[PDB]
């Protein structure tokens, strides 16, 4: 599928509402494995299990290890652009 | 998986 850019809106007290797997040390993209019901990723309607996260907020995640991707993702606030692809 |  095509690259999509999806805007997620989260309030400061909530999480992103995703679980992720993969990353550079696994030789596969950062991948959404869960979408948590009622949380920001669920609510925006444009993020899905199976999506690769290529970038978040202009931060390239194509070549980032899992832990660093988790950290960057967890630092995001407010209106957040996800660059994703389901290949 | 990590939860975020």
């Amino acid at each position: 599928g095509p690259i999509r850019k999806v805007l997620l809106l989260k309030e400061d007290h909530e999480g992103l509402g995703i679980s992720i797997t993969g990353g550079k040390e696994h030789g596969v993209p950062i991948l959404i494995s869960e979408i948590h019901p009622g949380q920001p990723a669920d609510r925006c309607g444009g993020l899905h299990v199976g999506d690769a996260i290529l970038a978040v907020n202009g931060v390239n995640l194509r070549d980032t290890k899992h832990k660093e991707a988790v950290t960057i993702l967890s630092q995001q606030r407010g209106e957040i652009e996800f660059e994703v692809v389901y290949v | 998986d990590s939860i975020i």
